[PDB]
């Protein structure tokens, strides 16, 4: 029905991997929705996302590959992240057989153009979660073209 | 269980002697090969059960390729591939009397054009149907 | 060519242009007036 | 085409590894039948080593030639490990009869005779026997030989005797022997002997003279003797009586001949005692002779001209293991006594180095003056064929390089080039002295010049043999040829220009990466790939295995590419990593990222490099293996432009393409095999952030997949199990009607998912091969070189495969001139970028830019390669 997927999180100074535990996913296979519940950042880790900020460096997430079998990890400029107010998108990526394959996060909007934040907009994480599945792709067009073919002969 | 597709291939005009040397019988695109044999004829062994493009790939003269449907009892039959609308039937005869159409035509002529073409030009109408208009 | 640049030209253009720039040419050797124009 | 054959394009035909060979032919006949490792059956001309008729076959094991024998005119093949056995005319160049054979590993190969003549053939497998007729193939009869459960049969033997000698060991035990009849296959003896010391026969035991087997013994220094005909206990003479040894840590062997299937074999024969160490013994009743012995040789072969048997020994001339100088002599020896033959010496040279001869068969006929004339093809080390005729005038009739049958990997090497206002002014006025100077006066590896066009280049070829060739891109001649020793079959390389040749003062340099499958270290041999000899500048020692490089387009002042590579433990070591390279990538190692794709474990990891030459995790990802299965990671060229950034769509407006340079299209097949559940995905995952582009996954669709991946869009051929077609699948990304991030393009600034527009097409023909066409400036229109299994090389115009064209035309798309959507590709015989040189077996096509705009040089290599 529905599984709790781990969400951490990581941004230093070194910008080295010091993942902690943010958000949990439910992640309800029935309807395909994915429900995260986050705790809000506090005053040390946006100071520490600050400096990572100020030092341009990057904000990487980390999900286990399964409801500790593995990891599925992707990366954002934290100070992109935070140069737009903490909007961002992750996009759960699964395969056919509801497998976890991979995780995107991506701001919004992207890059930076030295806009200063204050702390007050740090407070709230404006996170849009999204599952992909693999879509499946189109075969080859065969009906119309015969249908076609044939009201053309006639 | 394996069974085997038959034929015979030969090109009018052309002793199979002359053009079999290099000729091979691809069922199914490689994925099964057989050579034709001193009278033209040609046999592929090691065939399960389901639908095969049987083609006759010669640089000389191409042949058309043909689909065999055997199955798994052992009945087999012959017919005109199509990839399109694949569900008709055109059966031809079993042993693959697949004639040649001489050989293809990867080269392309010269074009050399003459003067009986360069009187009817397009540019030329169309560039002198305003002359006509400032005239008038 | 499809995304080649407007500014590269074929024969039949290169030619038009050829002939319109020639005729002051043709007034400046020719003599004053000539016939040789396009009008 | 255009009818213009020949002008710009040449082809050579490459067969593989000699396998196996027969050289026995009339001596007006002038023919050799040859199969190769490469499944081929091919006919040679002895006079030029040329093909005649050629058979290649399919490339996997299921056709692979297993044993040749040649009968008056026509060649006996067993395929497909002795599942069908064939008949081809060497002269016609056709089959004769095609006959399938039963299960049961084949293990020897034999004809018989009924009073004088061969008749039939006696194939023997681990479990039975079969006789098969000479003038149809009918199956004779069949026999399952006794006790054939346990023992395992080697050999087979028959002769003018109407009788089939068959012979089966069990290793360190007893071996058995079956006695059957000719006319009906009956068993009509059966014994058993007991071998305690013996392993194997075919490999170590031999038979001779009146079917007298021979097995040397190593354990007591000695000859195990049984005479088959008669006797049933094997009798020993040790080797000491003949002044004879074995060698340490070998297996010494037997060669016994049989000049035709009907007669006895000779008394006669070779023994390898040693390496290097050949004698001759001529068994007589019981008891062996030392005929003569041959030390420091390496091939022995025996010849028969009709009546006697000519022994051809193979030795250099003189020691150094190893030889001094790759002459190698090959003399002639009576068989009847072991005297050389005289004015018969021939030698050679062998121009690679570490490469010695492998394979020696000779052929032999009456001279004028009765004296035995052979000739002998030579096959060494490197897969290289040597025609050596006695005449001392060309010694080599013909060299052929077979080893260029499996080229690895290739690129093409463009030639070598062909303050004050007064100072300015005298020189270009002596300039101009100069050239009127030049002017008026005007009333090969070694001159070698860039054309006016560069459409001559040079071809870099690497052989998984380990072989490097220089061959000229317009006339397919070869400049320069180097071998690199012990490179295992399954290597893996990967060359890399790092310096091209205009930079004069530096001389050209290209880096080749092998690296070992199964010990995992990797190796950089640096050469010049003008001229082939290694550079002077030592390549780095890769200690830890690698797992990719990179060819960074940083240079050093030397105008070196710096090139990268990441090792086991994920540390990065560059080249040539001077601290100008050094510090260039230093500081600007966060901008740097590798992608390392674990197919074994279905996994994709992305990394940084850290300023202080370190590698971080930076993205990953995994596709579950148990589903799916990494089948190809093709992401696009990095050598190429693309001119319009953007289209027209017509309307006057214009719709931007997704030009993203870190695109991966990994494709991956699924692992359920089933012809209903198959299906294969592709993810146009990003190479730096890991994001995911587009996940598509064709349902009821099986490989293999051919996909060519270019400025933006992709194209991957595939297998439709469902209707049983061949079907193409365009993929074109589009971004919006206005680009988002113009000035430069980041893969961490693409917030905007681009769009992808998909279309699927049928194609009526399987496929071999796929690259895109490749201009300087991508302004030339784009073409795909399918590659057909018969050997032509479609040129399918990429503007056909558009995903946009609708299935209804409309007035835009009359505007935009986008033809209906049509499921079928056509497949014109006038499309061929090659008229009748086919390229069987073919197995990449390599386009290169060239110079102008409208020619792409075009090289296909698979068996045979066309330029
Ligand atoms: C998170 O941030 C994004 C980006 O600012 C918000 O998306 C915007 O939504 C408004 C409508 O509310 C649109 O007009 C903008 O164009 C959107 N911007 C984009 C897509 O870049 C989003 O609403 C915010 N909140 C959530 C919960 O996702
Ligand atoms: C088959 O291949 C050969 C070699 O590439 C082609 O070469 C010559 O083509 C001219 C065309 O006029 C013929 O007159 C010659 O006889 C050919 N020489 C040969 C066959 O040795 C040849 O055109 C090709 N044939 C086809 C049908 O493509
Ligand atoms: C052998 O001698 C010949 C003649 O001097 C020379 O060309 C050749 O390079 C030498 N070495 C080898 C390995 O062939
Ligand atoms: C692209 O993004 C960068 C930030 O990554 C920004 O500075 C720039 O203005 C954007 N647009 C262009 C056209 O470069």
């Amino acid at each position: 029905g529905t599984v709790g997927l781990l969400l951490e999180h990581s941004f230093e100074i070194d910008d080295s991997a010091n993942f902690r535990k943010r958000g949990s996913l439910l992640w309800n296979q029935q309807d395909g929705t994915l429900s995260l519940s986050q705790r809000q950042l506090s005053e040390e880790e946006r100071g520490r996302l600050r400096d990572v900020a100020a030092l341009n460096g990057l904000y990487r997430v980390r999900i286990p590959r399964r409801p500790a079998g593995g990891y599925v990890s992707s990366f954002v400029p934290a100070c992109s992240l935070v140069e737009s107010h903490l909007s961002d998108q992750l996009t759960l990526h699964v395969d056919v057989a509801g497998n976890v394959v991979g995780v995107s996060v991506v701001t919004h909007p992207g890059g930076c153009r030295g806009h200063e934040v204050e702390d007050v907009d740090l407070e709230l994480f404006n996170t849009s979660v999204q599952l992909q599945p693999p879509t499946t792709a189109p075969g080859p067009e065969t009906a119309a073209f015969i249908e076609r073919l044939e009201m053309e002969q006639a | 269980d394996r069974f085997k597709i038959e034929g015979r291939a030969v090109v009018p005009g052309v002793k199979p002697q002359d053009w079999i040397s290099a000729a091979r019988v691809l069922v199914d695109g490689e994925e099964h090969v057989g050579f034709l044999k001193t009278d033209g004829s040609f046999v592929v062994h090691d065939i399960p059960s389901g639908s095969y493009v049987v083609e006759v790939v010669s640089p000389a003269y191409r042949f058309d390729p043909v689909r065999v449907d055997i199955t798994s009892k052992g009945k087999m039959r012959a017919r005109y591939v199509n990839y399109i609308k694949t569900s008709e039937v055109v059966r031809l005869p079993y042993p693959l009397q697949m004639k040649s159409s001489g050989p293809p035509s990867y080269f392309i002529k010269r074009e050399s054009w003459g003067w009986t073409d360069f009187l009817m030009n397009p540019m030329v109408m169309m560039m002198v149907l305003p002359l006509l208009i400032f005239v008038l | 060519l499809l995304t080649l640049d407007a500014s590269w030209v074929s024969s039949a253009s290169w030619y038009f242009l050829n002939v319109f720039g020639l005729r002051s040419i043709y007034s400046l050797i020719l003599g004053q007036d000539n016939a040789a124009d396009q009008s | 085409y255009e009818d213009q054959v020949g002008k710009f394009d040449w082809r050579q035909q490459y067969v593989g590894k000699v396998k196996f060979a027969s050289l026995e032919f009339s001596p007006g006949s002038k023919k050799l039948v040859v199969a190769t490792e490469k499944n081929v059956i091919a006919a040679l001309n002895s006079r030029t080593g040329e093909i005649l008729w050629r058979h290649v076959d399919k490339g996997t094991a299921e056709g692979a030639v297993d044993a040749m024998l040649l009968h008056g005119q026509d060649v006996i093949t067993v395929s497909n490990g002795g599942r069908i056995m064939r008949s081809w005319e060497t002269n016609i160049g056709g089959l004769n009869w095609e006959i399938t054979l039963d299960s049961g590993s084949f293990q020897a190969l034999g004809l018989v005779g009924l009073q004088e003549s061969v008749r039939y053939i006696a194939v023997l497998k681990k479990t039975t026997l079969a006789l098969h007729h000479l003038s149809s193939g009918h199956l004779k009869w069949v026999e399952h030989l006794p006790e054939s459960d346990s023992i395992h049969y080697q050999m087979v033997y028959s002769y003018g005797s109407g009788v089939v000698w068959a012979l089966g060991v069990v290793p360190f035990s007893h071996v058995n022997i079956v006695k059957f009849n000719v006319e009906d296959g009956e068993i009509v003896q059966q014994v058993r002997v007991s071998t305690p010391w013996l392993q194997h026969l075919s490999g170590a035991c031999g038979v001779v003279d009146e079917a007298v087997l021979v097995c040397p013994d190593p354990s007591s220094r000695s000859l195990q003797t049984l005479a088959l005909e008669t006797e049933w206990e094997l009798r020993q003479i040790p080797l000491q009586s003949l002044d004879l040894e074995f060698g340490s840590g070998f297996q010494p062997r037997v060669l016994p001949t049989q000049p035709n299937p009907v007669d006895a074999s000779r008394a006669q024969f070779f023994l390898h005692l040693s390496p290097s160490h050949y004698a001759l013994l001529q068994y007589h009743y019981g008891t062996l002779s030392l005929l003569k012995n041959f030390p420091q040789t390496a091939l022995v072969s025996f010849a028969t001209t009709g009546e006697k048997t000519v022994a051809a020994v193979m030795a250099c001339r003189n020691e150094v293991l190893a030889c001094f100088n790759q002459t190698y002599t090959i003399n002639l020896y009576l068989v009847e006594t072991g005297r050389r033959l005289l004015d018969t010496t021939i030698t050679f040279s062998l121009e690679q180095s570490g490469t010695r001869p492998e394979r020696l068969y000779i052929q032999v006929f009456l001279k004028k003056d009765d004296s035995v004339g052979y000739r002998a093809l030579v096959q060494t080390e490197d897969h290289l064929l040597l025609f050596l005729q006695q005449l001392a005038g060309k010694v080599v009739l013909w060299s052929r390089e077979e080893s260029l049958a499996e080229v690895v990997c290739l690129e093409m090497v463009d030639l070598p080039l062909t303050d004050g206002l007064l100072g300015m002014f005298l020189k270009r006025l002596s300039s101009q002295l100069i050239l009127l100077q030049a002017w008026t006066s005007h009333l090969n590896i070694d001159t070698l010049a860039r054309d006016e066009f560069n459409l001559q280049k040079m071809m870099v070829m690497v052989t998984a043999s380990g072989k490097l060739f220089g061959i000229e891109s317009s006339s397919g001649t070869i400049l320069w040829k180097q071998y690199l020793p012990n490179v295992k079959p399954d290597s893996s390389f990967k060359l890399m220009v790092q310096r091209t040749t205009a930079h004069f003062p530096h001389p050209p340099q290209c880096t080749l990466l092998v690296k070992d499958k199964e010990s995992g270290m990797s190796s950089l041999y640096v050469f010049n790939p003008i001229f082939g000899k290694w550079s002077q500048v030592a390549p780095p020692v890769l200690k830890r295995p690698i797992l990719q490089s990179l060819l960074l387009p940083v240079m050093d002042q030397d105008y070196a590419k710096v090139l990268l590579l990441i090792d086991d433990e994920y540390k990065v070591t560059a080249f040539p990593a001077t601290r100008n390279v050094l510090r260039q990538l230093h500081e600007l190692a966060p901008s740097i990222f590798f992608y390392l794709v674990d197919a074994e474990q279905g996994r994709l990891c992305g990394y940084r490099l850290r300023k202080d030459l370190t590698t971080e995790l930076s993205w990953e990802l995994t596709i579950p293996p148990e589903v799916q299965r990494i089948v190809k990671v093709k992401g696009k060229r990095s050598s190429e432009h693309v001119h319009s950034q953007g289209r027209v769509m017509g309307d006057r407006s214009v719709l931007y393409k997704s030009l993203n340079p870190n695109l991966l299209a990994v494709v991956t097949e699924s692992t359920d095999a089933h012809h209903e559940r198959t299906f294969i995905g592709i993810f146009l995952i990003d190479g730096v952030t890991g994001r995911i582009i587009h996940s598509s996954v064709q349902k009821k669709a099986k490989g293999p997949v051919h996909i060519v991946h270019s400025e933006n869009w992709v194209v991957y051929q595939y297998w439709n199990t469902k209707a049983r077609r061949n079907e193409f699948t365009v993929l074109e990304l589009y971004e919006g009607t206005e680009q988002y991030n113009a000035t430069a393009f980041s893969s961490l600034d693409r917030p905007q998912l681009p769009q992808v527009l998909q279309q699927s097409y049928i194609f009526p023909s399987s496929i071999s091969a796929m690259e895109a066409t490749i201009t300087e400036r991508g302004i030339t229109s784009r073409h795909l070189l399918i590659g057909l299994p018969s050997g032509a090389i479609l040129s399918l115009p990429k503007a056909l495969l558009d995903p946009r064209r609708p299935e209804i035309p409309t007035e835009q798309s009359r505007e935009e001139n986008l033809i209906p959507y049509s499921p079928d590709v056509q497949i014109h015989a006038e499309r061929f970028i090659n008229y009748n040189q086919t390229v069987s077996r073919m197995r990449g096509i390599y386009t290169a830019p060239s110079g102008l705009e409208s020619t792409c040089l075009v090289v296909a290599y698979g068996l045979d390669i066309y330029q």
